[PDB]
């Protein structure tokens, strides 16, 4: 957690609903955008801090 | 000499321009664009903004 | 594995969208349609509704 990995995601098509219905995510808190809308949006960059 | 009438013109125009420019204010919302709010949020969350 | 439920490891992934839409490069599937000109249309230009 102190050295969290950041991956920059760009130049691709993201199936957010696919990932959403993939496993048992105990928390899927989306702030500022609803998950079901994530397929209708284009983002400049996605940062996946893991 | 016609500063009186012109000032009236420049006051109506200024009021209208301020009214137009107040459409680009968040007022605390996530965005000042209703279309962006609607396309980003499901209705129960969107209404709040 | 015998630790408490609230003390077990959770794998957290935080997706941070840089929402600018101007050089928009990540997108949903959203199969495109053909362009329609000179006609009142509901457009979805690159996420800009």
């Amino acid at each position: 957690v102190y050295a969290w990995n950041r991956k920059r995601i760009s130049n691709c098509v993201a199936d957010y609903s696919v990932l959403y219905n993939s496993a048992s995510f105990s928390t899927f808190k989306c702030y500022g955008v609803s998950p079901t809308k994530l397929n209708d949006l284009c983002f400049t960059n996605v940062y996946a801090d893991s | 000499a016609l500063g009186k009438l012109q000032d009236v013109v420049n006051q109506n125009a200024q009021a209208l321009n301020t009214l137009v420019k107040q459409l680009s204010s968040n007022f605390g919302a996530i965005s000042s664009v209703l279309n962006d709010i609607l396309s980003r949020l499901d209705p129960p969350e969107a209404e709040v903004q | 594995p015998t630790y408490g439920v609230g003390y077990q490891p959770y794998r957290v992934v935080v997706l941070s969208f840089e929402l600018l839409h101007a050089p928009a490069t990540v997108c949903g599937p959203k199969k495109s349609t053909n362009l329609v000109k000179n006609k009142c249309v509901n457009f979805n230009f690159n996420g800009l509704t």
